[PDB]
């Protein structure tokens, strides 16, 4: 799992080609999801598109982006905690 | 004997080349027919002389000529099933009246199985759905299969006998094929009966850990459930699940959507056990003036297997005790023999219920 | 396309709107996702008690799309011939090439998967082969968001933790037991083909039904017709529904001690 | 383990639930509670003519006005009998009055409803759940004659007519019809011997059958072999006319 600084570079990657607003969040997305996933961010990019359809907006609400990250916490529930694969 | 009644036709249907066709299955239909040989070889052909364009279908064995490939006659699909071809019987033994006594087990099964087959227009007035499956488990020794064969006699149709150990094969994944072989003949032969025997060896939830090699058993029911209720609710004939271990089965197996009518056999009471000796009184030898209601009262609650053993053993005392026919004295000796003598095992008597 | 639509179901709209956002909206709104660059969900996970309408709800969504449907069962992926099951998943998405807007359905997702390394028997490996195809094909030329697969399974307890990814299954749709108003609309639809006196109030029967799934509700109308059939009744009254629901099952008829 | 510490996922228990099997395999004990006093009887089940039936007793006298019918394992029941005699006398120590039979049965169950060894806040006299059940009868000045059933698992119940042992299920159906509130003392004694003889395979005599009664005047009286045989002869006269 990347560190706090490693995840920050990935959010800009998924939000690059995707049309966003200049208020798009920077460092708060890392603090929203801690220990639930911390691996696959692309799930958050898919969930953020559904909140903008209900509000009839092409651009994504920066607050809805944080809501999509919070939704992922209950999406997985697959356990899969790996402390044993180090060696 | 009919030696010359055949070879007369041997100069037409035999000397000429028609029948020796290579059996193969068609894959894609372009309306060009792509057909794969049993030798693993693919080709394309057209129609035949007598071949109709609507006869050839996808996923069906189509015989083609060995020299110049062409479609001549269609063949029935699923030539691979073998063992299931022996599961079809005819004219069973146990009749409808062979079940001792008239109880709720008989009346509930005939309405959900025999009634829609004999009178399909009775339930069509109200526009309802007859129960597809049933439930018969009960304790062993009660004649569970004796009541199931009473329904097959009134039906006068194809009876499919399925053993719980038949689903598990000697190859991994073959058990999924054995399930589709049972439901394929349901569409081919309409209004038939399939019967499962001892599903406990397959049906159940074993969870995960503790074995590591037992995952082959749970994959059979997951295919059986899909073939029963899938994405497409395909079904016609009634389904009967029977086993002696209801508690160890799949907790989802007892849920609605497959089994609707639930009938559990119970220990016959004094009135129930009385008719057991009466239906057996027509056989063997019964002395005039003997009341079987007193014999059944001395016998406590037990399975029906020990009840029929009383009349059978009663005839055995006449040989050793030097008796002509079966008397009341030999009936009391059977109470101390069939019951009191066998009290060491040889019985359930509330043994296997949950654990 | 199947014959099932959304009109034959009721009270499940909470779970239906979750299905509309999977294989329904991203298909018609794909023109919006291409301009916004947002990738549609590759699939949706479906679990719950086996007696739910997961088979019916997934069937009602396939007819509204009016697209080519493919049904693939997970236990069918295991055969005695090695590689035949691996070609099933490989050829399943091959039909998603010639016809791009298709729908693939996988029943009993828990049927294919396991770990089986440490403990005895050294596992099996006649199963996980076709499981690796599900991981490789969805990471291959697929995942164009025309390949969306409906994953239907029973529980969440036994599954491969690697089956969930933003490129395989996104929305996890829970199917709990229907509520009071949800069971009232389900029971009313199954009784539309019956003959009654129109004196039945389903609001009282909805509260008579305590935590029943979609299959346990359908058995109510089945037994209700059998009661009036054996008694020679011309119509099914309200008392036949109450009598049909009541049955032992459960813990009833206790030979156990204590109580008191 | 599957013991008292292991609770079954289905909402039940293992060791104590199986204890009803020892009750169903016990000797037949039949009793009837009427307004003229309770008539109790059991089956001593002589297994050989060399067995002395006067030494063994399945009916034990707890009090002059209160007595029980022991059907089951004698070992597990004798520990409750010693506590029943102690509790009945202990109540006379702080009171010196006729105690309620339900109160005495509850005091016996107070020790009989607790099992195990390790306990944080209380001592454990017992140890394992007992598979024996008794029928407690008596008389008081409030509700009159009462007949109970001693269950080590749950709370006892007041039964007017109760049958336990091997003939429990057989004699239970007969107690739902022939029983009536107007049954006299003579009709109650003849009805117990008639039902006990049917559920018993062997012959009916004073050796395998012992009965007792609880009244107000004579208290608890044990029928000897001479009077028990006379009651059997009275049953033969009734069966001859029927």
């Amino acid at each position: 799992l990347p560190n706090e600084a490693g995840r920050l570079e990935i959010f800009k990657i998924h939000t690059a080609k995707v049309k966003k607003t200049g208020e798009f969040d920077f460092e708060a997305a890392v603090k929203m999801s801690d220990g639930f996933n911390g691996a696959d961010i692309r799930n958050c990019a898919t969930e953020a598109g559904f909140f903008a359809i209900r509000d009839d907006r092409d651009h994504i609400n920066p607050d809805d982006l944080m809501k999509a990250v919070r939704k992922v916490a209950e999406v997985k529930k697959l356990e899969g905690t790996i402390e044993y694969q180090k060696l | 004997a009919p030696s010359h009644l055949w070879d007369i036709m041997g100069d037409r249907q035999r000397l000429g080349e028609e029948h020796p066709l290579q059996v193969a299955r068609c894959t894609k239909i372009i309306k060009k027919y792509v057909i794969n040989l049993k030798q693993i070889a693919k080709f394309v052909v057209g129609l035949g002389e007598r071949v109709s364009p609507t006869d050839i279908e996808e996923g069906m064995r189509v015989g083609v000529d060995r020299s110049k490939y062409n479609i001549e006659l269609p063949l029935p699909p699923r030539i691979d099933p073998s063992v299931t071809m022996m599961t079809v019987e005819e004219k069973p033994d146990v009749t409808y009246s062979d079940v001792g006594g008239c109880k709720d087990q008989i009346e509930k099964l005939r309405e959900v199985v025999e009634l829609p087959l004999l009178s399909p227009e009775r339930f069509a007035t109200l526009g309802i759905d007859p129960p597809k499956g049933i439930l018969l488990y009960g304790p062993p020794g009660t004649g569970k299969t004796l009541c199931a064969r009473a329904v097959a006699n009134r039906t006068d149709a194809t009876f499919i006998r399925v053993i719980g150990s038949e689903l598990v094969q000697k190859y991994v994944g073959e058990g999924a094929r054995m399930v589709r072989e049972l439901f394929e003949m349901a569409r081919t032969k309409k209004a038939c009966i399939i019967f499962f025997d001892e599903i406990d060896a397959v049906g159940g939830a074993r969870f995960d850990d503790g074995a590591g090699g037992d995952n082959e058993v749970q994959r059979t029911m997951l295919e059986l459930i899909t073939q029963l209720d899938g994405f497409d609710p395909r079904g016609n004939i009634k389904v009967m699940f029977a086993t002696n271990r209801p508690n160890t089965l799949d907790p989802a197996l007892l849920r609605p959507g497959r089994i609707d009518r639930k009938v559990e056999f119970s220990l016959p009471d004094l009135e129930g056990r009385a008719n057991i000796f009466r239906i057996h009184s027509k056989s063997m030898s019964v002395e005039r003036g003997i009341r079987w209601e007193l014999i059944s009262r001395l016998c406590p609650n037990s399975t029906g297997a020990e009840l029929r053993s009383v009349c059978t053993e009663a005839g055995m005392f006449a040989i050793r005790a030097r008796r002509k026919v079966a008397t009341e004295k030999d009936f009391l000796k059977a109470v101390d023999k069939v019951i009191s003598g066998y009290k060491k095992f040889s019985s359930t008597s509330r043994y296997m219920q949950y654990n | 396309k199947p014959t099932e639509t959304y009109s034959d179901v009721g009270g499940l709209d909470k779970q239906i709107e979750e299905l509309v956002e999977a294989i329904v909206l991203p298909m018609k709104r794909a023109d919006k996702f291409k301009d916004m660059g947002i990738r549609a969900p590759k699939g949706a996970l479906m679990y719950g008690p086996p007696g739910t309408g997961k088979t019916l709800l997934a069937r009602a969504c396939a007819a509204q799309t009016n697209a080519t449907f493919l049904k693939l069962a997970a236990p069918q992926l295991v055969q005695m011939y090695i590689g035949e099951g691996a070609k099933l998943v490989r050829d399943a998405f091959a039909l998603a090439k010639e016809k791009a807007p298709t729908i693939i359905f996988i029943d009993e997702l828990d049927a294919i998967g396991t770990k089986r390394f440490d403990s005895e028997k050294s596992g099996d490996r006649e199963v996980q082969r076709t499981m690796l195809e599900l991981l490789n094909q969805l990471d291959g030329f697929s995942s164009d968001d025309r390949v969306k697969v409906l994953a239907a399974t029973n529980r969440v307890d036994v599954l491969d933790p690697a089956l969930l990814r933003s490129g395989r299954l996104d929305r996890k749709i829970e199917f709990p037991l229907p509520s009071e108003d949800s069971r009232a609309q389900i029971l009313q639809i199954h009784s539309r083909k019956m003959t009654t006196d129109d004196d039945i109030n389903w609001q009282e029967l909805a509260r008579s039904t305590d935590e029943f799934n979609g299959a346990q509700l359908k058995a109510v109308t089945v037994e209700a017709g059998m009661i009036a059939l054996r008694n020679g009744q011309s119509s099914v009254k309200h008392e036949d529904f109450v009598e049909g629901i009541s049955e032992v099952q459960a813990r009833k008829s206790k030979s156990v001690s204590f109580y008191a | 383990d599957r013991g008292v510490s292991t609770f079954s996922p289905e909402g039940r228990l293992f060791q104590v639930e199986y204890s009803l099997e020892a009750i169903k395999l016990g000797s037949t004990a039949i009793g009837i509670a009427t307004k003229e006093g309770v008539v109790l009887g059991v089956e001593k089940r002589a297994t050989s003519p060399l067995l002395e039936s006067d030494s063994i007793e399945k009916i034990v006298e707890i009090d002059r006005h209160i007595g029980c019918a022991m059907s089951g394992l004698t070992a597990d029941a004798r520990s409750m009998i010693e506590h029943a005699r102690t509790a009945a006398v202990t109540h006379n120590l702080y009171y010196d009055e006729d105690i309620n039979v339900e109160s005495l049965t509850q005091s016996v169950c107070d020790l009989a409803l607790r099992f195990g060894e390790g306990a944080s806040g209380e001592e454990r006299l017992m140890s394992r759940p007992f598979g024996v059940a008794l029928l407690i009868a008596g008389h008081d000045a409030d509700d009159g004659y009462q007949l109970f059933h001693a269950e080590p698992s749950g709370t006892f119940y007041r039964y007017n007519a109760k049958a336990i042992g091997s003939g429990s299920e057989g004699a239970q159906a007969e107690l739902l019809n022939e029983w009536h509130s107007s049954l006299t003392l003579k009709e109650a004694e003849l009805l117990v011997l008639k039902i006990l003889k049917q559920v018993m395979e062997e012959k009916l005599d004073e050796n395998n059958a012992q009965l007792s009664c609880i009244t107000k005047q004579d208290g608890f009286k044990i029928y000897d072999n001479e009077k028990t045989a006379e009651l059997i002869k009275e049953l033969k006269e009734k069966e001859a006319a029927e």
